[PDB]
């Protein structure tokens, strides 16, 4: 309803219970306190209103001091409606940003408190103090830099070529009198200043000034001319005037302001298996528990089993397990992996996993409680489950568990040896290179993996980029061989950053190798590192430790660009509602959010505008299944114009691109659609939209997307530009996410109502010279998602699911199914076909210049093969129904056909291509 | 020697039967699952609103606290000075301070209860989830002895498309 009861605590121990507007603001709420405040007792003694800040527990149950007192109480959502005054003291900077935070970030600072962990503690207190350090850093440096910090360059991919002199809008900041004057596509855009300047002298220095793209945060700076700058080759491409601003420095600075060994213990390697509790099992049955000790993918060690005791809720072993390994042996990262099954005197109940030695490299000693994960039934359908995270599961008080007890292996604690201890131990140790040549030039086998083994210097020397293989083959179970291959490692040459993504994956768990990858890593070029930001946020669910170099590195760049943050901060923001990683990711963005103050306001906006939408969908789901669309869509708009709606809906940076500014929604414009899932239409006033589901996970469609964008890049850096409509798709939350809406464009079933609807629709928008244009762009485009789609081995494509611009492209949408989800054919369609025929029978010059189009695209994807097939090797983390194996990884290897030579796959291309077209007609 | 069947349309009219079942047993699964993952949801925001109330109640025990060291003075004052007037007053609107306590604690007890019922259910979902897995397991692992089967009798693709779609 309006009025709420909201209970008041005073100071003086008083106690007020009145009615409130639900909308009303904070400020306006002392007022009414105070007012009723001077007619009940003790009054006399209190300071004024603005001595004293509102205190509640808000919805992730923290207290939080309200010093925003023109924030609404609905806005504030406390848990009760219960308001206390409190004093004006301590750090509030310090308490403020500590409340926004665990409302940012879904969880609650204080359950990261609450768990009692050293690991977490330590890495709170590494983390936020590097980050605000990054953070104060950055204060002290210099516009132009806080600028390139801010909002970094957007250029085509020709950075990191004709001349033709074009007109350019030139205005200042607070005039209206703008500039209209022609300058070349080469000039950079310091020399378009001067004349912005010398025009402004006529009726302050240049280089004390930038451009800004008007209407956006995208600024043109930088040694670089004006066409390589994405909006003036957008503008170029489409031949209108950019419209720039000339902004002052100053207005640049106003916005940033406002003992024993380890190899001495030749034991074998054991455990008491104690008790379980909270199993929900078939009575009927028995119980047994399933070992093994593991690093990576590979058993350390034979597997060992308990006794077969019966089924109850609270089941006892008591045994020792003991496997075929001593603790002189245990590698690093060695894992040790529970299975608990039912057994009829064969159901997997749950499992779980536990790192031996901890995170300050200290073998773990006496009982653990080990809170297991349920397990899913898979085609694999492995004993274990290794490649499961080490993090117990936080529902600790309903889920089923493991009682163990790592014994006591001596009177003092024991680490693992330190890096100098490593390398005195690893330091000692024509024909058969033949045998090795064969071997890596060109799963390995048990001759080969020994010679590989006997020749791992020669490896080192002359196969630089095999290092991926000699980890394989060394034996991680014997502690001599690791020394010798972290003895090599240490003096391992820099490999490229391909070889690196492959370092990554869970198959290399040392942490001397997810260093020496990461250590590689650190040559990408920000644009780059934005390419696979999604993979490597997937591989911190493979990490043993809190603390680890690959998240280091994330929030090094992360603080040094803010479009990286950005993103960063969505793809951990998008998962805290999964429970395997909600501690991991939540700690990241706390540390994030320290060193990135400014943008955590941003942030805060598009969380509330994403929390309203949430909300209004909610209200069209429940009025659809009643009423009729007409009528919903108009209760849609009444909800939106209620003044809280309305204000969290407006003015934002958009999630989908921060430089993009939701300034204010078209209430009118704003609508839905009657299909699964409801999801909102949301438009703005340059006049963008958004589309807002819930009730589908995006994360495929935006793997599918990020794709698609890899490959336009790729094609546009040897010179091919196949004018793709690679649009923004973000999730953001449980089931949720953004779209970018495509503008001038339609479904190719609602444009098709002889049926040369196609050419004649776009003879309506391209009338007369136009259309040419339109044709080129439509077959470019065709060309190019023609091989996207057969690469990705992307289905169920139909009139519904791909659409057509205005300006003649082809793009698709709604990318449900990939990887055959059976082998996809490439596919071309009569109707495609028919239009980039020019409307003709036959067109053999034109088809031609398409097919070799759709030839050299494919063949381009092929040099960087390996690429996707490491993206999407490091994307089986994810957990995506379509990418869980081999199978799915090894799809892209035949669709792209990379154990086939050049001339060989292109002729089988042909062969296809060919086969699609005698199928186009039939 | 070595040691490890009927018509082909007899096998291929089990594997469409078993294939089916595979697939009715999987959406099964899914169901519970989707209950599994809602209600441990539901169950860590219940913890959490658990939370939210023992906060408040911490508050407004502060406040009681605060109440009783901070009157006493002003009881003692307002007494030798017959101003039994305002001593009620303070009284009175500190027994309104208590009586909403026992309000709330109500409510958080309501809720422990209510968490209590979900609890039993997430054990209950978990249990048919482990009575659903052999035959899920089961079903599949005979579906495609099925398969291997008839691909060995050098049964066509197609055929084998038609008895599992
Ligand atoms: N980028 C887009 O402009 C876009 N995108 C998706 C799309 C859908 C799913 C996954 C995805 O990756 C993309 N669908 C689109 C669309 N434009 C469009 O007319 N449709 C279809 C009809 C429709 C969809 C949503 C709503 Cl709310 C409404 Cl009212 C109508």
């Amino acid at each position: 309803n309006q009025s709420v009861v909201v209970d008041f605590l005073l100071p003086t121990g008083v106690y007020l219970n009145f009615p409130v507007s639900r909308n009303a603001n904070l400020s306006t709420i002392k007022q009414l306190l105070w007012h009723r405040a001077q007619y009940e007792p003790l009054f006399h003694m209190l300071s004024g209103p603005e001595a004293y800040v509102f205190t509640c527990i808000n919805q992730t149950a923290e207290q939080q001091e309200l010093e925003d007192e023109q924030r609404r109480l609905c806005d504030v959502q406390p848990f009760l409606p219960v308001l206390r005054l409190v004093a004006r003291e301590g750090d509030r900077v310090k308490k403020l940003i500590n409340s926004q935070i665990s409302l940012l970030i879904g969880k609650g600072l204080h359950e990261f408190d609450s768990l009692c962990d050293p690991e977490v503690n330590d890495f709170r207190a590494k983390m936020c103090q590097f980050c605000e350090e990054a953070a104060a850093r950055r204060q002290q440096l210099g516009w132009e830099a806080w600028l390139q910090y801010s909002f970094p360059l957007q250029l085509e991919p020709s950075a990191q070529l004709p001349n033709r002199a074009l007109l350019v809008n030139v205005k200042f900041e607070g005039s209206e009198e703008s500039f209209t004057f022609q300058v070349s596509t080469k000039d950079v855009p310091l020399a378009l200043m001067a004349c912005a300047l010398r025009k402004k002298a006529t009726v302050e220095q240049p280089e004390d000034y930038t451009l800004q793209v008007n209407g956006r945060h995208e600024y043109l700076y930088g040694s670089y001319p004006l066409c390589q700058f994405q909006y003036i080759c957008s503008c170029l491409h489409s031949g209108l005037t950019p419209h720039l601003t000339m902004v002052h420095s100053s207005s640049i600075l106003a916005m940033r302001d406002e003992s024993v060994s380890l190899w001495s213990l030749e034991q074998p390697f054991r455990i008491e298996l104690i008790q379980g509790s909270k199993v929900n099992a078939d009575e009927r049955m028995k119980l047994v528990v399933q070992a093994g000790l593991f690093h990576g993918n590979e058993m350390l060690c034979k597997t060992v089993s308990s006794s077969e005791v019966s089924v109850c809720s609270e089941p006892v072993w008591k045994q020792r397990l003991e496997f075929d390994i001593n603790i002189c042996d245990l590698p690093r990262m060695a894992r040790l992996c529970f299975a608990l099954y039912a057994v009829i005197e064969d159901c997997p109940i749950a499992w779980a996993n536990l790192m031996l030695f901890d995170y300050k490299d200290q073998l773990k000693t006496g009982e653990r409680c080990l809170y297991m994960w349920p397990s899913v039934p898979d085609e694999k359908g492995e004993l274990l489950n290794p490649t499961g995270t080490v993090r117990s599961n936080p529902n600790t008080d309903s889920a089923a568990a493991l009682l163990i007890c790592l014994p006591e292996v001596a009177p003092h604690p024991v680490y693992y040896p330190a890096l100098e201890k490593i390398l005195e131990l690893g330091r000692h140790s024509e024909e058969e290179q033949l045998q090795l040549r064969e071997i890596l030039e060109r799963e390995l086998y048990e001759h080969e993996k020994d010679l590989v083994w006997k020749l791992r210097h020669e490896v080192q020397e002359h196969f630089p980029e095999a290092l991926a293989r000699l980890l394989l083959v060394t034996k991680w179970n014997k502690h001599e061989d690791v020394a010798q291959m972290l003895y090599l490692l240490c003096s391992w040459p820099e490999l490229p950053v391909l070889s690196a993504l492959e370092l990554l994956d869970f198959s290399f768990p040392d942490c001397h190798v997810g260093s020496f990858a990461i250590k590689s890593l650190r040559k990408l070029t920000d644009d780059e590192l934005f390419q696979y930001l999604l993979q490597l946020v997937q591989v911190l669910k493979y990490e043993s430790y809190l603390d680890c170099e690959l998240t280091k590195f994330l929030l090094d760049r992360a603080l040094a660009n803010r479009k990286i943050g950005h993103f960063l901060f969505w793809h951990l923001r998008s998962e805290m509602h999964v429970p395997s990683v909600a501690l991991r990711f939540g700690l990241i963005l706390e540390a994030y959010c320290r060193g990135s103050t400014h943008h955590m306001k941003v942030l805060m906006k598009q969380g509330e505008a994403l929390s309203k939408l949430k909300a209004l969908n909610d209200f069209v789901k429940l009025s659809s299944q009643k009423t009729p669309k007409p009528q919903t869509k108009e209760l849609m708009h009444l909800c939106m114009r209620q003044e809280a709606y309305l204000e969290a809906l407006s003015h934002l940076q958009s999630p989908l691109d921060p430089s993009t500014l939701l300034a204010e929604v078209c209430v009118e414009q704003c609508t839905f659609m009657d299909s699964k899932m409801k999801p909102l239409w949301i438009m703005y006033s340059g006049s963008v939209g958004i589309i807002f589901k819930n009730g589908d996970d995006l994360r495929q469609d935006m793997l599918t997307l990020q794709m698609i964008q890899l490959m336009d890049v790729l094609w546009k850096q040897e010179g091919l530009d196949l004018r793709m409509t690679p649009y923004g798709c973000l999730p953001t939350g449980d089931r949720t996410g953004l779209i970018e809406v495509v503008l001038r464009s339609d479904t190719i079933a609602n444009i098709q109502l002889n049926k040369d609807a196609l050419l004649n629709w776009l003879k309506s928008k391209n009338p007369g010279e136009a259309l040419d244009r339109a044709i080129e762009e439509f077959t470019l485009s065709c060309a190019g998602y023609c091989v996207a789609t057969y690469v990705l081995g992307i289905g169920d494509r139909h009139s519904d699911n791909i659409m057509i611009r205005e300006s003649g492209q082809l793009f698709h949408i709604d990318f449900g199914h990939f990887l055959g989800n059976e082998r996809v054919p490439f596919i071309l369609t009569y109707d495609f076909v028919h239009v980039i025929q020019q409307g003709k029978t036959n067109n053999s010059e034109k088809f031609e210049r398409f097919r070799g189009y759709c030839e050299r695209a494919y063949t381009i994807l092929r040099r960087h093969g390996l690429l996707f097939l490491h993206l999407f090797a490091l994307m089986r983390a994810a957990g995506l129904p379509e990418l869980s194996c081999s199978k799915d990884i090894q799809y892209l290897k035949d669709s792209l056909a990379l154990g086939k030579t050049e001339e060989e796959a292109l002729k089988h291309f042909r062969v296809k291509f060919n086969e699609a077209l005698r199928e186009s007609w039939k | 020697q070595q040691d490890q069947e009927d018509n082909i349309e007899a096998v291929g009219k089990k594997l469409h039967e078993y294939n089916t079942q595979f697939q009715e047993k999987s959406r099964e699964y899914d169901r519970l699952y989707e209950d599994y993952t809602r209600t441990s949801q539901e169950i860590q925001m219940k913890r959490t609103a658990i939370e939210a109330f023992n906060e408040t109640i911490k508050i407004f025990e502060e406040q009681c606290q605060t109440q009783e060291r901070y009157s006493k003075e002003y009881i003692e004052k307002f007494k030798r000075e017959g101003n039994e007037t305002e001593i009620q007053r303070i009284m009175h609107n500190y027994e309104k301070l208590k009586s909403r306590i026992s309000e709330i604690v109500d409510s958080r007890r309501r809720l422990e209860e209510d968490l209590k019922k979900q609890a039993a259910e997430y054990r209950e979902i978990d249990k048919r989830m482990n009575s659903i897995k052999p035959d899920l397991i089961q079903l599949r692992k005979t579906r495609d002895q099925y398969l291997m089967w008839l691909t060995q009798k050098g049964v066509r693709q197609k055929k084998l498309n038609e008895w599992l779609g």
